């Protein structure tokens, strides 16, 4: 699908011969997805009171 | 419905070697084989063939015997090693439109729609391109047995890819009429096309033939084309044509006088720079 | 033994089968089958090849599977004609042509059934048009090599005639396996019924190529070939000056009048005379 | 085991369309075809069975195989109507049998004749010297109704088995509507 490749997405490669094998999705380096979900913490608006 | 088709050398040599490969049964044998391709754009494409087993007596010459076990298979093989090639028609090796060949596509239509064939030649001589293709149609006109299938030619060409063109320009070595300039048109089709107009103006005096002697169909769907083209024929030097022609004409040869006028300045000026080149090395070298 | 004068015959079909299929799977190591008769000890004719489909995805030469070759085998067995299996092959695509260390090991669970089995490898990319590169292989003994003795015996100047590439050098080159001096067999049959058909016009010389337009692009060329001439009446004048040498670095920058120049005077010469000529046969021609 | 190919040919055509036969003509012969080739099948791994008809339209309906199951599927509702024509009977079930696996094998057809004929005994005595120039041997055998005495077909087996050849066989139709199995009894305990 060479129709589909936008310039700006990111895609893979190969080592030895060097030609496009895949399309990729974007990706979300590690830093950000264990900065996304890491809160278990379960307060509310009944525990905070005065403002 | 199909505008035209597209020929490969793979395939056009594809059926020449299976008539090499049943070229040892002396006596007689039509190769017919499956074609093998796609179509996009309304352009047909062929792509891939093979040939089936198949054999004909001349006595009761209404028999013949395709392998769809053979056809299963093999086009199971080639759908698995490639499942972007598909089936497209057709083909018998043609020399002179064997009468089976109006319901072989009958008889294999369930596969494709348009199932096309292919009518090649393995006896290479003519002066145009030995490679056929018609379309079924039952055309339907307005005197007697209305539906009648009646194959009708389409165009066709052969077609390059830049893969095979390696190969194809590889196995040619032979001689090649480039450098294409002032003279490549006038033998691809000013010496050559006057021969393509002799054949197709032969043609019509061989099925003019039947004046009182030939077959039995008298005109009917011929003779309006014909009359059609007498009366399309084109106009005589009367009018302002022959002054807009001589006027055109006129025009063009400025142009050409104008270019032959810069060229002879251009190799003037490379005399000087010989001059300059052999004169400052006869004193210099010695 | 051999003499390294073994000179294989191929085809006019197989090189085609070879790079179809060698290019339609390209950045994938695709393989297949060879097939053809095998006559004496030095010569071999491999009239026919089929392809085998893939394995899986991976960079590779998969494997082989006999009952799809087996069936294969009968097909033509039962529709064409009998033939043998020679050789197989695969496709380094842009490498060049070596034995990898799988490809050795598939070669030499072939030549285990056959003694005089091939190796072929396809290069459908760095092939232009008289470099089609092949070089069929096949293993030599290492244990020879472990007994320091020199294989192969030539007994004909027919062997040390192409030199070998330096990346198979690099790879096991000689010290695994040997070259094969190649080359075809082809027939007028065939020779013209390419030829003749490749690149054909039809009648189309036989037209008039877009009559209103012919003028007005010949206008549209001699319109910027002034200022090019102004050009020319630029360029000459800086001789009498400085080297030639420094004439030709200098200028590679800016364009020059005088090769752009007859690019356009060989087209609007050859444009405008086939246009005339080919306009003046129909008035003979048609009425 | 030993080479042939069985080679049946059907009769779909409009003679055959009738229940006088106690379940069905089409499912009494049809059964009679598959313990023929449990026989064949049966006494012989290598040999494959496919069915032709002698009707107007001469169709291969199954590709000649060793399975059974399209032969039972195009036998269900196969539609026997239409006019027969017995004369290309001949080289469609011949040039079929030059489409055969193996011509080591031997060229062995059965024929199921349950329709009225019109040939002519000239047309099948040059087919049938034709089967003798081919070395074919043929053994027919006929079902529902018929001409009384195969008109034609003993001097057509007479001249299929002539000139030492004395080993084919011509089974006629009894015109009672029986079950057909020991009818044809005998052909599947020797040929
Ligand atoms: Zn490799």
């Amino acid at each position: 699908d060479k129709s589909k490749l936008k310039p700006g997405t990111r895609v893979a490669l190969d080592m030895t011969t060097l030609t496009i094998m895949r399309y990729l999705p974007r990706e979300v380096d590690p830093l950000v997805y264990n900065m996304s979900h890491e809160d278990p913490g379960n307060v509310s608006y009944s525990e905070i009171g005065g403002l | 419905a199909v505008q035209k088709v597209v020929v490969h050398p793979l395939v056009l040599l594809s059926v020449v070697d299976h008539f090499n490969r049943i070229g040892k049964v002396g006596n007689q044998k039509r190769v017919v084989g499956v074609l093998l391709g796609s179509w996009q754009k309304k352009v047909l494409d062929v792509s891939n063939s093979f040939a089936v087993p198949f054999d004909e007596d001349d006595k009761d010459d209404s028999v013949w015997f395709l392998d769809h076990d053979y056809l299963e298979n093999m086009y199971g093989m080639f759908k698995k090693v490639n499942a972007r090639e598909r089936i497209v028609g057709w083909y018998h090796t043609g020399p002179k439109l064997h009468k089976n060949d109006i319901a072989i596509n009958e008889l294999m239509k369930r596969y494709c729609p348009n199932s096309v064939l292919v009518i090649i030649d393995v006896k290479p001589k003519d002066l145009g391109l030995p490679t056929e293709a018609y379309i079924s149609v039952e055309e339907v006109h307005d005197d007697g047995t209305p539906t009648s299938k009646t194959f009708e030619h389409v165009t066709s060409e052969i077609g390059a890819e830049e893969a095979e063109e390696v190969g194809v320009e590889h196995l040619l070595r032979d001689i090649k009429d480039t450098t294409v300039g002032t003279l490549s048109q006038r033998i691809t089709n000013q010496v050559h096309g006057l021969k393509g107009l002799n054949s197709k103006l032969l043609d019509i005096r061989s099925y003019l033939e039947k004046v009182a002697t030939g077959k039995l169909p008298i005109n009917h769907q011929i003779i309006y084309q014909l009359q059609d083209v007498f009366n399309l024929l084109p106009d005589v030097s009367l009018q302002e044509f022959v002054k807009a022609f001589y006027l055109k004409t006129n025009d063009q040869m400025v142009v050409v006088y104008l270019a032959s006028l810069i060229r002879s300045v251009v190799a003037l000026h490379n005399l000087i720079n010989n001059k300059i080149a052999n004169r400052d090395a006869e004193k210099k070298e010695g | 033994a051999v003499d390294t004068a073994e000179q294989v015959y191929i085809s006019s079909l197989a090189l085609l089968k070879m790079l179809k299929h060698g290019r339609a799977g390209v950045p994938m190591e695709v393989m297949g089958l060879m097939l053809g008769e095998f006559v004496d000890d030095y010569t071999v004719r491999v009239i026919d090849v089929f392809a085998m489909p893939q394995s899986g995805t991976g960079v590779s030469v998969e494997a082989v599977d006999p009952v799809f070759q087996a069936k294969m085998l009968d097909m033509l067995k039962q529709t064409g004609r009998p033939e043998m299996v020679v050789g197989w092959y695969h496709s380094h695509p842009g490498f060049g042509c070596w034995l990898s260390g799988v490809d050795i090991n598939t070669q030499q669970s072939f030549e285990a059934l056959s003694e005089r089995a091939v190796a072929v490898v396809v290069d459908p990319i760095q092939s232009v048009k008289g470099k089609v590169v092949i070089d069929a292989f096949r293993l030599i003994n290492a244990n020879m090599m472990v007994l320091g003795h020199e294989p192969r015996q030539t007994t004909s100047n027919l062997g040390h005639l192409n030199k070998p590439s330096i990346q198979a050098l690099i790879h096991g080159l000689n010290r695994h396996y040997y070259s094969i001096t190649i080359n075809y067999r082809k027939n007028e049959l065939e020779q013209k019924m390419l030829l003749n058909l490749h690149k054909k016009s039809w009648m189309e010389g036989l037209t008039l190529q877009d009559y209103s337009e012919h003028c007005k692009h010949n206008e549209s060329v001699v319109k910027e070939m002034l200022e090019l001439a102004k050009n020319y009446n630029k360029a000459v004048e800086e001789e009498d000056k400085m080297t030639p040498e420094q004439l030709a670095i200098k200028n590679v920058g800016k364009q020059d009048p005088k090769r752009h120049l007859e690019e356009h005077v060989d087209v609007l010469m050859t444009s405008n005379i086939v246009q005339c000529l080919a306009a003046m046969l129909d008035t003979v021609v048609f009425k | 085991m030993v080479l042939e190919s069985t080679m049946v040919c059907v009769d779909n055509s409009e003679y055959m369309r009738n229940g006088d036969f106690l379940p069905t003509r089409l499912q009494a012969q049809q059964d009679a075809v598959n313990i023929v080739c449990h026989s064949k099948t049966r006494s012989n791994p290598e040999n494959n069975v496919g069915l032709i008809t002698l009707a107007n339209d001469c169709e291969v309906l199954t590709t000649l195989t060793p399975d059974t199951g399209r032969i039972l599927s195009k036998l269900h509702t196969v539609q026997p109507k239409g006019k027969i024509t017995f004369c290309t009977g001949i080289r469609v079930a011949h040039l079929a049998l030059k489409h055969r696996q193996g011509k080591n094998h031997k060229m062995r057809i059965i024929a199921f004749v349950g329709s009225p004929v019109e040939d002519n005994e000239k047309d099948l005595v040059k087919l049938a010297k034709r089967l003798k120039k081919e070395k074919v041997n043929v053994d027919i055998i006929n079902f529902g109704e018929e001409e009384v005495n195969t008109e034609k077909l003993t001097a057509f087996v007479n001249t299929l088995n002539g000139k030492d050849g004395t080993g084919s066989h011509l089974v006629t139709v009894p015109p009672g509507p029986s079950l057909a199995d020991a009818l044809i009894s005998s052909p599947i305990l020797a040929g």
